């Protein structure tokens, strides 16, 4: 039973730099016919896997020259010269010389770009939502870098905890930014009991924490 | 024009059976092997099994006692069937066409979009859709309290693509999912143009169109 060991798990890389991904197999994957059936696949956010490299070093048609596979026996390498924003995603090696075929663990390529501050928007519960017994206050942080960002909820200046949930997008394929949503969930009763709702946001690209708010 | 498209039941109860159909097009299954591959939420790609052009199969070590792949050449269809489903089996299932080589493919050419399978004893719930009301304006849709994944969200029937962000779902203490899709638009068009989000939840057959207004 062949194992494919891919390192590293996550690979942060600046735009235009080189990225090197390693696949090691627990045995030789040179087939008895002399071929070695090792492929590399990219899976981009919200997309199916796509073939880049087959038989160790052959580029699949339409794959740019910045992508090259090499190696033999057990040690194999994918190199991406001048990493582009569009190269973002998870790379998997694949071994097909031996039954059963296996994928490596995957290597996630994150892109390192310049700092970008989020734009913040706050949304009050819709009148339709209140008219069924639940209040969702949504706070949106749009197109920022890096990923680390603190979102705090203040209800009449009472700092909230335990009653909200966050969701972050994958890194954007055109500008390597993240967006995030934080959702504050209250029963209509407990919502209509309070005046000022505030989303407070902290980020490296902001000079001090920005607050978006509204009165109910 | 090569196409592969998976057709699954969306939700399956534990201990029961899974049947997914891959409908294939722009090629002949007499000539091509097809792979089945899967991906549990947040985890890596797993090879599941294969059906060779001639009709013989090979299966994954872990799943092979519960797995069987078959096909209909005349119908351009490949079938994955799987017994005794566990929570573990929750995944996106892809079919993939074989490319190149004699009796071992050089790679996997073309893939289906995937089909999502949740193994659970909960029942199907359609989402409630609530507007998120708006030189740049943000507006959105809050899509709430549905099971299982996925939902698909588009704006203006797919016409408006630029600056759309549909966030990954989150699972609530209620066992129901909830997401939001938002779009950034010009402030000046808020008076002139209308914005509708199109929310589709195939497991419940619920299609909802929502007008988001100032
Ligand atoms: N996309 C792919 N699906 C598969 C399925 C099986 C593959 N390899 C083998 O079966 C190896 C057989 C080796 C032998 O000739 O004994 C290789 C492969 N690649």
């Amino acid at each position: 039973e062949l194992v494919m060991t891919q390192t590293p798990l996550s690979l942060p890389v600046s735009l235009g730099d080189q990225a090197s991904i390693s696949c090691r197999s627990s045995q030789s994957i040179v087939h008895s016919n002399g071929n070695t059936y090792l492929e590399w696949y990219l899976q981009k956010p919200g997309q199916s896997p796509k073939l880049l490299i087959y038989k160790v070093s052959n580029r699949f048609s339409g794959v740019p020259d910045r992508f090259s596979g090499s190696g033999s026996g057990t040690d194999f390498t994918l190199k991406i010269n001048r990493v582009e924003a569009e190269d973002l995603g998870v790379y998997y090696c694949f071994q097909g010389s031996h039954l059963p075929p296996t994928f490596g663990g995957g290597t996630k390529l994150e892109i390192k770009r310049t700092v970008a501050a989020p734009s913040v928007f706050i949304f009050p519960p819709s009148d339709e939502q209140l008219k069924s017994g639940t209040a969702s206050v949504v706070c949106l942080l749009n197109n920022f870098y890096p990923r680390e960002a603190k979102v705090q909820w203040k209800v009449d200046n009472a700092l909230q905890s335990g009653n909200s949930q966050e969701s972050v997008t994958e890194q954007d394929s055109k500008d390597s930014t993240y967006s995030l949503s934080s959702t504050l969930t209250l029963s209509k009763a407990d919502y209509e009991k309070h005046k000022v709702y505030a989303c407070e946001v902290t980020h490296q690209g902001l000079s001090s924490p920005v607050t978006k708010s509204f009165n109910r | 024009d090569v196409q592969l498209l998976e057709s699954g039941p969306g939700l399956v109860a534990p201990s029961q059976s899974l049947s997914i159909t891959c409908t294939v097009s722009g090629f002949s299954l007499t000539n091509y092997g097809v792979d089945w591959v899967r991906q549990p939420p947040g985890k890596g790609l797993e090879w599941v099994g294969v059906i060779w052009s001639g009709g013989s199969t090979n299966y994954n070590s872990a799943l092979m006692s519960r797995l069987s792949i078959s096909k209909d050449n005349s119908k351009s269809q490949v079938f994955l069937k799987m017994n005794s489903l566990q929570t573990d089996d929750t995944a996106v299932y892809y079919c993939a066409k074989h490319w190149g080589g004699y009796y071992i493919p050089y790679g996997m050419d073309h893939w289906g979009q995937g089909t999502t399978v949740t193994v659970s004893s909960a029942s199907t719930k359609g989402p409630s859709v609530f507007p998120l009301a708006p030189g740049t304006a943000a507006l959105g849709c809050l899509v709430k309290d549905y099971f299982p994944e996925p939902v698909t969200v588009s704006w203006n029937s797919g016409a408006l693509t630029s600056g759309v962000h549909t966030f990954p779902a989150v699972l609530q203490s209620s066992g129901l999912y909830s997401l939001s899709s938002v779009v950034t638009v010009p402030s000046s068009s808020l008076g002139t143009q209308t914005y509708i989000c199109n929310v589709n939840h195939k497991p419940s057959n619920t299609k909802v169109d929502k007008k988001v207004e100032p």
